[PDB]
């Protein structure tokens, strides 16, 4: 449960259900089950600057004396962690768990072939305002990413719950395929750093038991012309039990399809886990992939 | 401003008990009008109850009232200035010049 | 004494060890769930009300309240094993009592009734607000210790003394200011509601003193009923009448329920129980994943009317409704859907509006005359002597999701119609006559049952010739459902054989056996009866919010506009920017009943093929040509 | 106890972030220009201040002013006697429980409210430093009464060796503080089921009073203590708020910072303001270019001349919108309400038009007749908005005839006859006689008898219904993007950050640009409009001889000069020009033709 | 409360009888001196008060030298001392929300 | 559990309301008339067991008369008497009543001469049996009623001119006036 010392035990309620998305649900039991463990205290307006800053140490102790009796009985050990922290003398305590979270989102937002140039000049520029974030001189821009981060997850969870309830994940034979053909707010999927997080939420919806077919997914989305389709692959995950050597099989196959016909395929993006495709090529993409078993 | 509540020339017996045992006929609007001028607007856009008051103060210089108290003839030297508008737009020439507002001829 | 200590032990097991109706642990379900909301309430089940009453009725009427104070401290330890640590969180529970066998009203209160459980009705008149109550009197001596513990003060009796257990002098007991918790206290005076009353006479007055977690549950103006006790505490000082050996009554209430309707039941619909957890919610999902539901549901709504389809579909759509959806710093969007019925004097239009009034959760039935323009919306009732010009609502501000009626009060049509067609246009309307300039919120729904001057086809000439209304107030609605029949042999018996069988529809096992008789009598064709059907509506309006797609919406733009062109080139009354906002709305009302948040393709064509035919069929003789148009739309 | 005092005098002379030494660097700046006030800031005050508030939560009503005695003892260190005591102002922001949890766990804790303030009382006085005389024994003392439990924190005792209660209040050596009893009202949007809103009461101190006008959004932070008035059952008391600090939004008396006006001057040099606002004002309105320009000039206005004689001109404009239902004259009017500095919305049924302007009633104390209420006196400087000018015939016309054209009312009811000031600006949106027939007959039948209201307003739009087959499909393409998908909320946020202007930026610069510059038109324009009118009247004059009557008279000719003065307030130029004025008539020349057809 | 400056010990008395003798006290009223007492409320000059409020008012106690000089409706200009009187907080007990400091002007 | 009353009925002679002065005190006189403006149903006492909490408050005192808020006779032990009282709700039976006004019939009114009236207390099972609006008869015991001027907040005509003689009782000097009123026992409505 993150960014707590910065703020929001309120929007913890979403990403407490992320943690219950690691258990057995995404909404159903938890929206009852959370109401044993949370609204025990109504969460204030003024002393909540003091109660979930200071005397939540009475309650972190209380969770510390709640989850010790949720330890031999629940045994879900994704919560207690050793971690690390720093302080500045004043200006609040800021650990490094939440701190990497602000750097990701602030890298995202904070701003023929004529659109990709004006798209590529953006990401270099907004990179630059994150590099100078390591002084004391950035204070009132530090919280800017913080308040940015706790809506982006609320943005990304707004559509993740949609594509679940659409039920367009199909286990064909090997993987599962999902094509986000069109929804709302498609603009936040050009920059690929959000996509691994969307997969990071999506690899954990299928992180139940699943005692056969531990294979990650391949998604699809499009915002711009000529169906650019920044398709990507994920990694399978372990529920804290890596014994088997599971790195990736796709880049071996990514050499294959790129070697076939060169009919508007691109590997110009840097990381090999992301390529591009054409609209009329994604359907013969998978037919080349459902038979080429290279794992 | 010619807003025609009852009080344009009267008292309406407002005393406010004047510290427990004093009743006063408080001057509405004629103690200011004395040896001066007034002006009021919108004659036809009024009720009936002001028109009976402007009858008395024109035929007679004084008002005299006994509401819940004392009959008193207090004097007043007033001079009104009027302002009204015709009713049916620009209909003055194609009809009679008289009755063109048709407020009572008690005032005309 | 001490034997009541065993009594608390003896009842506790007598409560939780048993659950009626084939187990599934009912009393264990109420407790853990109203823990999860943290709201301090419990009930008494009806079938074991009486078996919990039979050996406890002689310990009800003998003492009703001290039995309850010892009844309460066992319910702490009832849940304490289940949920611990309800001590740092408000440390307090107190029980409530469900329905009770008693009919009587305010006219019948004797001296035999007092200090006992009573049930009575009425109408809530003008009330006060919320104050804090002391409730725990820390007494303060001057010389000795000024802390005597937080006491147990009474009701309005002002319990005090001169001197005890410190000294015997006249050093008065005073106050100080730490660690005295406060409950609230809201005195509603009550008038007898002029319903079941031998008429032609006056109302009668009482007093109700509410308690802590029962504050502002009712509103100033509905009808209610209370389940209080009958405490008669006063010193004997009274000042409207002279001093006498006389006492005054005070009803301290224990619970409260709302406006009830169709008082004919025997073992159900007396409490808004509304708890859908293990068996009900598991059931409500599997009733929602079927492939003919919205075809089955709208056939199952009006149980006793064999009429044509579309009027049932629209009146299904009206109480379901879409979304009062939010927007940024810009104009809001109407989240209401308002229908209008045009009919003949003699079809069943006056009954479907009656039937929906019961099946809705809240309603009002302002009909006919007396609908004054100030009377529907808010009014300003004048002050008493030391009071202020306050604001008292009328119909609409009560009815958030209900019903009015405007048919043809021809004289009083020009009076109030300038107050209801600005309730939809300038939605959430309020006003500032001679008082404060505020604006309340009222997202109300309108239905109506207008009546043409004579017959239904008073002309081949169009609707502006038929009704006496003009265009703009008519244009706020979504659809003008119109009826018709001249002569039909087979259709008439389909009513005539249908209607005569309805007139043929004129102890623990026996209370159950009457219910199965009451269940079978509605189940001649078994069209999913009203025992469960209304119960999922209330959370079909307060728990689910739909959303839309983009790729299927633009296919109807030409279907709108080319139908906008034929209706503008040939028109009686026109469609505008208004109607299309209803096109997308009554679409998503249907998909709201799949409980699914999405919009499909299967519904938009269904929603279109409701509107277009129901618009075009009201035109003229020249309707047979337009039916050759609409199958191209289909 | 004491010594808390030593924990804070040794705390506010050194709290800083990294080498700025802030609280001495503002108290020094605040003892100079006389204000005598503080604020507090962030977390460690919170970090250890809860460790002080874990001994201040028990009674944050008596040891809140134990702060107050401290900072005077650091004040005299920055002097070297005329030294007053100080006051405190706070800050905290997590959320706003509106009016729900108000008796259980919220007696004497710090609360935060969001409300709309409606009613101010007249000022008063309570003391804070007194001098006390025993009667026949002549003791002299002095007691200070700082914070409260309303009156009677402590009393005056019997000990001076003279008689009982011998104590009297001289007025020779005394100080005083003022209280308000202004009333607060719930913001009418947060708890809808079927209810009516409630109300509370509060007081304040002098160096934060008179900071609010009625009709604003506000937020407030303070205590929830309890008094007991003896002018109802058991001994029950009442609730009230003791406020501390209003960290409000803007006033909505022209003092502000400088970086606000820097961007404004950086925007006002780019000469694209007139066309860029029409897209950026109403992000939810398909076009309507002639109407949209009439609204931006209505919001700012012209001027006011008190020219060296007795009379005056009326510097304002007042528009009308009449037309068919379904042409967005309604929902456009809610849009001007939030963007205005001061706006009311009484748009329905007149609301007892005699009680629109004034009300008098009997009084609970002293049984008196004083002035209380009005819709106009609340709405000065800004804009009202009403509708339904067909089915009000009772008093709505007789109430606006005086209220408009001179803006100087005087009530002649049973008490006073006072000419209170008014500088209002009206707006209306009616219906004609079901729309189409007034556009398919002789052009009469608009108002039932009289046109005398119509001569009093200048600008009149008459919209209609076309059937152009390409403009509807775009509209049918428009509103589905704005209904669901909310994709234009992502589109207009994308053209916001370099090209368009959001709502909270438009409000702040209108009050700045109105309250600074004062235009005047150039005498080169005097030949221009004079040559314009003589054929405009003649175009009317050629129409009357064809037996076509109705209306144009000379108020409009002195209304165009306010219209051309309006965009001079927009450009903030102290003159007016010819490309200025030719576009102005281009709005009104367009509305002269529809006055005929 | 008329000496305008010094808050002396008041004499809560109307008229004494029987000074320290056995003589029935007689009072000479020709050599007893009198003075008058008149309060008047003053509104605000309603042009220079900016548009955010109704007119307010305070009051003034004057003496004989300029009584009957003040017709209601005169642009008057007074000057005097500012003065409080009355016991606020002790003359009744518990004294919650009651101002006890009346604004007065004892002027000339 | 046993509480009774005595209900006579059917005396021969029926009077009117204008014939009730001198011999009619403590008598039995049937009275006709019509009834208007009822009131509600409150309880009475007739017997209490209140006593002071000095030592023991279990003294069932006497004399629940028209000023009965002071049980102060014969305390239990040698304790402090008339120091308090505690009117419990747990042991003293009550009886329920209502106060109504009557009016003279229409076939007897001589002229339109402001037709006078009087009031009547009905106290047994007679409660809610006089429906307002009928020509009605009554039982007949006449009764006077004072006001004792209790501890409440207060203590044209020369009324109480009789009562100026009624000064100087052992409690405070005042004027206890009187007014003729009516107590009933049994209603009937022939008509
Ligand atoms: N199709 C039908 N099925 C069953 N009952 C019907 C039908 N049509 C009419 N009735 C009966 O006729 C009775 C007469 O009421 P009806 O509905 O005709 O009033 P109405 O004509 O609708 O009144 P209004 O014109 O005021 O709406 C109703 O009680 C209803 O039971
Ligand atoms: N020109 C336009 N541009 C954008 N939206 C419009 C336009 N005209 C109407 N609308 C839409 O119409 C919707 C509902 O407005 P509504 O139907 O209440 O107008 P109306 O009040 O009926 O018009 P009128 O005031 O003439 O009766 C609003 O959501 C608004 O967006």
């Amino acid at each position: 449960l993150f960014l707590l010392r910065h703020s929001s035990l309120y929007d913890s309620f979403y990403y407490s259900n992320y943690v219950n998305a690691k258990l057995s649900l995404w909404n159903e039991n938890g929206k009852k089950r959370l109401h044993k463990m949370f609204a025990r205290m109504g969460i204030p307006l003024s002393t909540a600057q003091e109660t979930w800053l200071y005397m939540d140490h009475s309650i972190k102790r209380e969770l510390g004396i709640i989850f010790d009796k949720n330890l031999d009985r629940y045994g879900l050990q994704d919560i207690i962690r050793d971690g690390f922290v720093r302080t500045l003398g004043y200006r609040g305590s800021i650990s490094a768990s939440e701190f990497v979270e602000a750097l990701t989102a602030l890298l995202e937002v904070g701003n023929s072939a004529q659109k990709l140039t004006n798209l590529r000049k953006r990401w270099v520029s907004n990179f630059w305002l994150s590099w100078d974030a390591l002084d004391d001189r950035k204070v009132e821009l530090l919280n800017r990413g913080i308040q940015l981060a706790q809506d982006l997850q609320r943005a990304i969870f707004n559509t993740g719950v949609a594509i679940l309830e659409k039920k367009l994940i199909k286990h064909l034979r090997i993987y599962r395929l999902c094509v986000l053909q069109d929804g709302p707010d498609l603009d936040l999927y050009r920059n690929p750093l959000t996509l691994l997080r969307l997969g990071n939420w999506l690899i954990e919806c299928c992180a139940e038991s699943e005692d056969k077919q531990l294979l990650p997914m391949v998604l699809a989305s499009i915002d711009e012309n000529t169906d650019t389709y920044l398709v990507a692959g994920l990694t399978p995950r372990y529920p804290r039990g890596t014994k088997k050597p599971i790195l990736n099989n796709f880049s071996m196959a990514f050499q294959q399809i790129t070697a076939e016909t060169d009919a508007k395929v691109r590997i110009d993006n840097f990381e090999s886990s992301i390529i591009e495709i054409r609209r009329e090529d994604l359907s013969p993409f998978l037919e080349k992939l459902t038979l080429s078993g290279l794992l | 401003t010619g807003r025609g509540s009852s009080g344009v020339g009267l008292t309406a017996a407002v005393t406010t008990d004047r510290e427990t045992g004093e009743r006063r006929l408080e001057a509405g609007a004629m103690v200011l009008a004395d040896r001066g001028v007034v002006c009021i607007d919108e004659f036809d856009k009024m009720t009936d109850v002001d028109r009976v008051a402007i009858h008395e103060v024109m035929e007679q210089q004084t008002v005299t009232i006994a509401k819940a108290g004392i009959h008193t003839t207090l004097n007043a030297r007033c001079s009104v200035i009027a302002a009204a508008n015709p009713v049916f737009g620009q209909y003055d020439v194609n009809r009679d010049p008289h009755q063109n507002i048709a407020l009572p001829d008690s005032l005309l | 004494p001490n034997v009541s200590r065993t009594i608390a032990r003896e009842l506790k097991s007598f409560l939780l060890e048993y659950t009626d109706e084939t187990g599934r642990s009912v009393y264990g379900a109420r407790i853990r769930t109203l823990g999860e909301m943290n709201s301090e309430s419990l009930e008494v089940n009806y079938r074991h009300l009486a078996e919990s009453k039979a050996i406890l009725a002689l310990f009800l009427a003998k003492c009703p309240e001290e039995m309850l104070k010892i009844f309460d401290l066992v319910a702490m330890e009832a849940t304490e094993l289940h949920y611990p640590d309800y001590a740092r969180i408000h440390s307090e529970i107190h029980v409530r009592i469900s329905d009770f066998p008693t009919i009587y009203s305010l006219r019948e209160l004797r001296e035999s009734n007092l200090s006992s459980l009573v049930r009575v009705t009425g109408v809530v008149t003008r009330r006060t607000g919320v104050f804090p109550q002391l409730k725990y009197v820390k007494f303060n001596c001057l010389k000795c210790g000024s802390i005597l513990g937080p006491f147990f003060q009474d009701s309005n009796e002002e319990i005090r003394i001169s001197f005890c257990t410190n000294c015997k002098s006249k050093g008065p007991f005073r106050v100080n200011g730490e660690k005295t918790v406060y409950r609230n206290y809201q005195r509603v005076t009550l008038q007898e509601a002029p319903g079941t009353v031998p008429p032609g006479r006056l109302p009668r007055h009482r007093e109700v003193i509410l308690l802590a977690d029962l504050v502002d549950v009712s509103k100033p103006g509905e009808e209610v009923e209370v389940t209080g006790i009958y405490k008669n505490n006063y010193d004997g000082n009274l000042n409207a009448k002279n001093g006498f050996p006389v006492f005054a009554t005070i009803i301290e209430a224990n619970s409260i329920k709302r406006r009830e309707g169709n008082t004919a039941n025997e073992g159900e619909e007396g409490l808004d129980v509304f708890s859908w957890t293990e068996e009900e919610e598991r059931e409500f999902r599997k009733i929602s994943r079927d492939r003919g539901i919205i075809d089955k549901i709208i056939s199952s709504m009006a149980p006793s009317i064999y009429g044509h389809r579309d009027i049932k579909t629209a009146v299904a759509c009206s109480l379901f409704g879409g979304v009062p959806k939010n927007v940024n710093g810009k104009h809001s969007i109407r989240g209401d859907i308002n229908v209008l019925l045009l009919g003949d004097p003699g079809t069943a239009k006056s009954q479907i509006l009656k039937y929906v009034e019961k099946t809705a959760h809240r309603a009002v039935f302002a009909t006919g005359q007396g609908a004054s323009a100030v009377g529907l919306t808010a009014s300003v009732r004048k002050d008493p002597i030391t009071k202020e010009w306050t604001l008292e609502g009328g119909a609409l501000v009560l009815a958030d999701k209900g019903v009015c009626l405007i048919d043809e009060f021809d004289k009083m049509n020009d009076q109030d119609r300038t107050s209801i067609h600005e309730a939809m246009e300038q939605q959430s309307i309020s006003i500032s006559k001679a008082g404060i300039v505020t604006t309340l919120q009222a997202r109300c729904s309108i239905i109506a049952a207008a009546n043409p001057n004579g017959g239904r086809y008073n002309s081949t000439l169009p609707l502006a010739q038929n009704v006496s209304l003009t265009e703009p107030i008519l244009s706020r609605f979504d659809i003008l459902c119109v009826v018709r029949d001249l002569v039909d042999e087979e259709a008439d018996e389909r009513l005539a054989t249908f209607v005569v069988d309805s007139h043929v529809r004129s102890q623990l096992n026996a209370r159950q056996r009457r219910l199965q008789r009451q269940r079978k009598k509605e189940e001649e064709i078994s069209p999913i009866p009203q025992e469960l059907l209304m119960k999922y509506i209330h959370y079909a309006r307060t728990k689910i919010y739909p959303k839309l797609h983009q790729m299927d919406m633009d296919k109807v733009s030409r279907v709108y506009a080319d139908l906008r062109r034929e209706s503008i080139s040939t028109g009686s009354f026109p469609i505008t920017v208004r109607h299309l906002e209803s096109i997308l709305r009554i679409a998503e009302s249907f998909a709201k009943m799949r409980l699914s948040e999405f919009v499909s393709s299967y519904d938009l064509d269904r929603a279109i093929k409701v509107v277009v035919d129901s618009f075009v069929d009201a035109q003229k003789v020249s309707v047979r040509r337009q039916l050759r148009r609409s199958f191209a739309i289909y | 106890n004491t010594e808390i005092i030593k924990s804070f005098k040794n705390f506010i002379l050194e709290f800083r972030l990294d080498s700025q030494f802030i609280y001495r660097d503002q108290l020094r700046n605040n003892i100079l220009v006389k204000n005598y006030s503080l604020t507090v800031n962030m977390e460690h005050l919170i970090g250890y201040n809860e460790d002080i508030y874990k001994k201040l939560s028990d009674e944050p009503s008596d040891i809140i002013p134990l702060f107050e005695t401290a900072i005077t003892q650091v004040a005299k260190r920055i002097s070297i006697n005329s030294l007053p005591t100080f006051q405190l102002i706070l800050n905290s922001n997590a959320n706003q429980i509106p009016l729900r949890d108000l008796d259980s766990e919220h007696v004497s804790k710090i609360v935060r409210l969001s409300g709309i303030i409606i009613s101010t009382s007249v000022l008063s006085s309570r003391a804070t430093y007194l001098s006390i005389m025993c009667r026949n024994c002549r003791h002299t003392t002095s007691i200070t009464i700082n914070n409260f439990n309303t009156g009677n924190t402590v009393s005056l005792p019997r000990s001076c060796n003279c008689g009982p209660d011998p104590y009297i209040i001289i007025h020779e050596s005394s100080k005083f503080i003022d209280q308000q009893f202004l009333k607060l009202q719930e913001i009418p949007e947060l708890v809808p089921v079927g209810e009516m809103p409630r109300n509370l009461t509060m007081t304040c101190d002098r160096y934060l009073t008179n900071k609010v006008i009625p009709g604003t959004r506000v937020t407030i932070v303070g205590i929830y203590s309890i008094y007991n008035s003896k002018n109802s059952g058991v001994a029950i008391r009442t609730p009230y708020i003791k406020i501390l600090g209003i960290q409000s939004d803007v006033e909505t008396v022209t003092m502000f910072t400088e970086e606000e006006e820097e961007e404004f001057l950086q925007l006002s040099r780019n000469p694209k303001l007139y066309e860029i606002l029409t897209n950026s004002i109403a992000p939810s309105i398909f076009g309507n270019e002639d109407i949209k320009k009439a609204i931006v000039c209505l919001l700012m206005g012209g001027s006011k001349k008190i020219l060296p004689d007795g009379m005056r001109l009326r510097g304002d404009i007042n528009v009308l919108l009449l037309g068919d239902p379904g042409t967005a004259k309604s929902q456009l009017l809610k849009f001007v309400e939030k963007v205005s500095p001061i706006a009311v919305y009484t748009s329905g049924k007149g609301s007892s038009a005699a009680g629109l302007t004034a009300s008098v009633q009997r009084d609970p104390m002293t049984r008196e007749f004083y002035l209380e209420g009005g819709a106009m006196v609340l709405a000065d400087g800004g804009v009202v908005c009403i509708d339904e000018f067909d089915k009000m015939r009772d008093e709505d016309r007789v109430a606006i005839h005086e209220a408009m054209e001179q803006q100087t009312i005087s009530i002649a009811k049973a008490g006073i006859t006072t000419v209170l000031n008014s500088r209002t600006s009206v707006l209306a949106a009616a219906n004609p006689i079901y729309g189409r027939y007034d556009d398919l007959k002789s052009p009469g039948d608009n108002i039932d008898f009289q046109t005398t209201i119509l001569s009093r307003f200048d600008m009149i739009f008459i919209v209609k219904d076309d059937h152009n087959e390409e403009r509807d499909i775009s509209i049918a393409n428009h509103v589905i993007n704005i209904h669901t998908g909310n994709a234009n909320a992502m589109q207009n946020q994308q053209e916001e950050n370099g090209s368009e202007i959001s709502i909270e930026k438009m409000k702040r610069y209108i009050t700045y640009c109105r309250l600074k510059c004062a235009p005047r038109l150039s005498p080169q324009a005097a030949e221009k409009l004079s040559s314009n009118f003589v054929t405009i009247r003649k175009q009317l004059l050629i129409n009357e001889l064809e037996s076509t009557e109705r209306p144009i008279t000379i108020r409009q000719l002195e209304a165009i000069i306010r219209i051309t003065e309006s965009l001079a307030k927009l450009e903030l130029s102290p003159i007016a020009q010819e490309r200025h004025v030719d576009e102005a008539i281009r709005l009104f020349q367009a509305s002269t033709m529809d006055a005929a057809s | 409360a008329t000496t305008t400056l010094t808050t002396r010990i008041p004499t809560p008395a109307i008229y004494p009888t029987e000074d320290t003798e056995g003589n029935k006290l007689t009072t000479e009223y020709g050599y007893s001196t009198f003075i008058d007492h008149q309060r008047i409320t003053v509104q605000e000059m309603p042009e220079m008060a900016p548009a955010g409020q109704l007119p307010r008012s305070i009051d003034v106690i004057l003496d004989d030298d300029l009584v009957d000089k003040t017709k209601p409706g005169d642009r008057v200009n007074v000057v005097g001392v500012f003065k409080s009187l009355g016991a606020g907080g002790m003359n009744q007990s518990n004294s919650n929300t009651l101002i006890g400091f009346k604004t007065l002007i004892l002027g000339n | 559990e046993r509480v009774f009353q005595i209900s006579f009925f059917n005396l021969p002679t029926v009077h009117r309301i204008r014939d009730i002065r001198s011999e009619k005190i403590g008598s039995l006189l049937s009275i006709s008339g019509t009834v208007t403006r009822t009131s509600e149903v409150r309880p009475e006492l007739y017997k209490a067991s209140f006593t002071c909490d000095m030592c023991r408050a279990i003294v069932d005192n006497v004399e629940q008369s028209f000023k009965y808020t002071e049980p102060t006779f014969c305390p239990n032990p040698s304790c402090e008497n008339r120091a308090f009282w505690t009117l419990n709700v747990t042991r003293s039976r009550f009886l329920d009543w209502q106060k109504v006004r009557i009016q003279e019939n229409a076939n007897e009114i001589p002229t339109g001469s402001m037709p006078r009236t009087l009031d009547v207390i009905l106290r047994g099972d007679s409660v809610e049996r006089a429906k307002p609006g009928d020509r009605c008869k009554f039982t007949g015991v006449e009764i006077v009623v004072p006001d004792v001027t209790q501890l409440g907040l207060p203590g044209k005509t020369t009324e109480g001119l009789n009562s100026g003689v009624t000064g100087l009782r052992s409690l405070g000097v005042r004027d206890l006036t009187y007014k003729i009123s009516f107590l009933a026992c049994h209603v009937i409505s022939i008509g």
